[PDB]
């Protein structure tokens, strides 16, 4: 665990079948941000 | 977007460099010709497929 | 502010200022949208000086 949180640091679907057991359970949808966060962005009220 | 807002726009090799020019003007000049070419050949692949 | 070009945002500070005394309030939101942690940007030395000459008598 992490204290500022499980890290389990693994090298390069193995990792799924210990996280739907140990940690929680299966998902019915999943959202991913493709995008990376840039060094400066713009948080204007729409985004 | 940077590029986000190319691929909107676009949904032909000059008019997508007219799109990547205006919308991300200044990185453009520091990539090489090449790598420019690659990534119009990446975008191309992009819009391929709009659905 | 939109192209994200070539500044890190922690010189803005030093604008910010003076926004703050030329009574500039959509420069500040601007400002404070793109990036600037008021927390830190406001210290012991910027209150002293916002206070001891910027404040009316």
């Amino acid at each position: 665990d992490i204290q500022f949180g499980k890290y389990i640091r693994l090298s390069c679907e193995t990792l799924y079948d210990l996280m739907t057991q140990h940690w929680h359970l299966k998902t019915p949808n999943l959202v991913i941000s493709v995008t990376g966060g840039a060094k400066n962005f713009a948080l204007k009220p729409r985004m | 977007g940077r590029i986000a807002d190319v691929i909107a726009s676009l949904v032909a090799s000059s008019c997508v460099k007219e799109s990547l020019l205006r919308f991300l003007p200044r990185t453009i000049s520091r990539l090489s010709e090449e790598e420019t070419e690659s990534w119009i050949k990446w975008i191309k692949e992009v819009l391929e497929s709009p659905h | 502010f939109t192209n994200d070009r070539n500044w890190e945002s922690a010189d803005l500070q030093d604008v910010m200022f003076t926004a703050l005394v030329k009574d500039r309030p959509k420069f500040v939101r601007l400002f404070l949208e793109n990036g600037l942690n008021l927390r830190k940007f406001l210290t012991t030395e910027v209150l002293r000086e916002l206070y001891t000459n910027n404040f009316s008598s």
